[PDB]
RNA sequence: AACCGCUGAAAGCAUCUAAGCGGGAAGCCCACCUCAAGAUUAGAUUUCCCUAAAGAGCCGUUGAAGACUACGACGUUGAU
RNA sequence: UCGAUGUCGGCUCAUCUCAUCCUAGGGCUGAAGCAGGUCCUAAGGGUAUGGCUGUUCGCCAUUUAAAGAGGUACGCGAGCUGGGUUUAGAACGUCGUGAGACAGUUCGGUCCCUAUCUACCGUGGGCGUUGGAAAUUUGAGAGGAUCUGCUCCUAGUACG
């Protein structure tokens, strides 16, 4: 994934979604979308 | 909206809560689950409500998940829950031989897996395990470690998928 | 895991068929009397004690003569213990012997020692110290510990730090001998391998713990 | 008239037991910290150990707030480069679970001998039994 | 070490030190802390009438 | 651990997480080797002895033990 | 700090960090496979020998799984060296009328200390351990150790 300090959405099947207190960018149609901050 | 809608149950099944412990019982077998403290169940004509003891934002979330268990353990001690598996590969094959089936998929040795007590496999053709439980958990996590051997691969869709999951198909040699 | 007590009678080698030289060292072994069961009720862990060899009544004391004489035994050199379990105690009872049977030929042994003592050694001997140089105008320090730290920070001298010291002299266990012969009508082990220590020295035999 | 000292002869150290299960560790800590230094009696004197002694029962079932389980860290150094050590609550609480309310004490004790005299009065053990029943300790809600 | 033991004394009695003094000087009770620790030391009786008297106070 | 989950609500969906259940590293804690009760919390077991005992030491002959020590063996009932 | 805290480099001996060089586990890939790239986790171990130059470095040769980046008085001269720099001799170029001068060069040129205390490595003596003694011990704990190539086979299979 990407772990990067801004974590945002990059399209309409991009999901925000927290675990563990840590923000997570899902996506069910670009695997290269997801993301994790830090 | 979860919480709030009743499990209604069939003539056959039967939820007994005793002491944080909720035990449904049915044709197919027994199933059962803790409620949590910050939920109260209550037992009406064929049909159990749960509710948040103390109304609050987290107890309404936990009656939801407890409404959802609840729901499922029903359903599946009437009618049980059913995953199917195909392995996609011209060597890729398996046989259930009881409680444990046994992959032959790509590698210098067979996989053998020992189902849960719970999930009963079969393969009616050699590249399709159809698994049947009781319980929804049980039967998904048994299903998620026959698939984890050997997962479905982009470039040639080979390896063992589920039976309603698409796989995102690569191109080999894109120039 | 109970193993015996031995004499190291030195170095030979064993010559194979295909014509193979084996290096071997001979263990004497005397029986070895049991001389208590310790178990977890009266003891809290299960163990066996065995003496082996004799000792003269002069150099008996009284202690250990009653020791002795409660398991029916005859005073040995030694007295040694080995940590067992339910499985080793079966049929292990005060009085009885061990002998060189409790070992079969082909497998894999610890032996422990008491190594050879080499006295006091510098870092050169005792940790593989690079000497320095013999010439080039090298003045006093030939086989010198070198530096022994840092400067005002730390300001100290790190525990641990290899210098001179007593070398040998000092328990060692070689593990994963192989057990060429075994005759326990000569009271005799022959052992593949080194096994520390000089022969005449003490040696305790068990069964290996890697395996 | 003076302010009178204690006089170590004329101390008596009466004996208590603590049920520890499910109390907070440092809400236990500071009361037994403080009967073991004595200082619930009205002769309390700074350099005389007038405390009592506190056996506690029940000390793995000791209850810590929050995270605290899984992120409370207990360090040590062993003396050797590198040699610095840590273990958690929950791992410290099943190795040697009396470990932990020791530690909360003796950090809440005096340090020095006197703080490691009073220290002694303190008898720690995991589990609903202890070995002083010939000392009689009355229990002690604290 | 006179409030340290006149703070035992009142917690023997059921109050703490801080309500027991206010007790005292609303009831117009004079006694110094040097005095009030040696009768809580050496005199529990007469400390535990002190005491009723700053508890009927407050 | 990262990472990957199962079931699952908050948020009718989705969701590895909030309740609950998994997988997962030469890393952590054990396991292996050595030391270790001055662990002053100084532990345990077996024997022996108490009107100078049981023992220990001095001394002597000494040792692949050793700077001195210590440790090991023996001192006429003896191969030191 | 000038009633003095010895410079650079080497040798010896280290110790820690992680911003990881190898080995380990992962996500993504413009990831078919083999190889990689990037990022995340990870500090347990490991992490060359030479030619040149006083070098550190650097270039190069040949290796290696790899030839890490750093902190520690740019770690370490009461542990060693003394090649460079930085005394007194001499010379060249240069500047100066000159005496002389030059982060210009060149040839040469004394490196002390028997360790009190802390530390550390070993090894003893004392006392204590609720009478003494001969032995055997449990283990709270501490240290050590932790690396990795290649071949064969699966299989010239999967993949192409």
């Amino acid at each position: 994934m990407k772990v990067q300090a801004s974590v945002k959405k990059i399209c309409g099947s991009c999901k925000v979604v927290r675990r563990k207190g840590r923000v997570h960018i899902i996506c069910t149609a670009e695997p290269r979308h997801k993301q994790r901050q830090g | 909206r979860v919480a709030k809608a009743p499990v209604t149950l069939p003539n056959g099944v039967s939820v007994t809560l005793n002491d944080r412990q909720v035990e449904v019982k049915g044709k197919n077998g027994n199933l059962s689950l803790r409620l949590h403290d910050l939920v109260e169940l209550k037992q009406e004509d064929d049909v159990v409500t749960l509710s948040p003891t103390v109304d609050s934002k987290e107890a309404m979330m936990h009656t939801g998940t407890i409404r959802a268990l609840l729901n499922n353990y029903v359903i599946g001690v009437t009618e049980g829950f059913e995953r199917r598996l195909q392995l996609i590969g011209v060597g890729y094959r398996a046989q259930a031989t009881g409680n444990k089936v046994t992959l032959n998929v790509g590698y210098s040795h067979p996989v053998e897996y020992t189902l849960p007590e719970g999930v009963s496999a079969e393969t009616p053709t050699q590249t399709e395990i159809v698994l049947k439980s009781n319980d929804k958990q049980q039967l998904g996590q048994a299903a998620a470690k026959i698939r984890g051997f050997r997962p479905p691969e982009p470039y040639k869709g080979k390896g063992i998928r589920y039976s309603d999951e698409h796989v995102i198909r690569k191109e080999a040699k894109k120039k | 895991a109970i193993g015996l007590v031995g004499k190291k009678c030195g170095m030979t080698r064993v010559f194979t068929e295909a014509g193979a030289s084996i290096p071997v060292t001979v263990v004497e072994i005397s029986a070895n009397r049991i001389t208590q069961v310790k178990n977890t009720d009266v003891d809290g862990y299960q163990a066996i004690q065995v003496t082996t060899g004799t000792r003269r009544d002069s150099r008996v004391t009284a202690a250990q003569k009653g020791h002795f004489a409660k398991a029916g035994v005859a005073a040995g050199r030694g007295v040694w213990e080995f940590r067992a379990n339910d499985s080793d105690l079966e049929g292990r009872e005060i009085g009885g012997e061990i002998l060189a049977d409790l070992f079969e030929q082909g497998q894999m042994v610890d032996v422990t020692g008491n190594s050879k003592g080499k006295g006091f050694q510098g870092g050169v001997k005792r940790h593989n110290f690079s000497m320095q140089d013999a010439t080039h105008g090298n003045s006093v320090s030939h086989r010198a510990i070198g530096s022994t730290g840092q400067n005002q920070s730390p300001g100290k001298v790190f525990k641990g730090k290899k210098m001179p010291g007593q070398m040998g002299n000092k328990r060692v266990t070689v593990q994963g001998l192989e057990v060429i012969s075994v005759d326990v009508e000569k009271g005799l082990l022959v052992i593949k391998g080194a096994i520390p220590g000089a022969t005449g020295g003490d040696v305790i035999v068990r069964p290996s713990v890697k395996a | 008239m003076k302010t009178l000292s204690a006089k170590p002869a004329e101390v008596t150290h009466d004996w208590f037991v603590v049920d520890a299960d499910g109390k907070t560790l440092g809400r236990l800590a500071t009361q037994i910290a403080s009967r073991l230094r004595g200082k619930h009696k009205t002769n309390y004197t700074p350099h005389v150990d007038t405390g009592d002694f506190i056996v506690v029962i029940n000390a793995e079932k000791i209850a810590v707030t929050g995270k605290k389980a899984q992120d409370k860290k207990y360090y040590r150094h062993s003396g050797y480069p590198g040699g610095i050590k840590e273990t958690n609550f929950t791992k410290l609480i099943a190795h040697k679970p009396e470990d932990v309310l020791h530690k909360a004490v003796k950090g809440m004790l005096p340090k020095g001998p006197l703080g490691y005299a009073m220290i002694k009065k303190l008898k720690l053990y995991a589990g609903t039994d202890h070995p002083h029943e010939a000392q009689q300790p009355k229990e002690l809600d604290i | 070490l006179w409030i340290a033991r006149i703070n035992a004394g009142a917690r023997l009695n059921g109050l703490s030190y801080s309500r027991f003094i206010n007790g005292m000087k609303k009831a117009n009770i004079t006694i110094d802390r040097r005095v009030l620790a040696d009768i809580a030391m050496h005199d529990a009786a007469t400390f535990g009438a002190l005491v009723e008297k700053a508890k009927a106070e407050l």
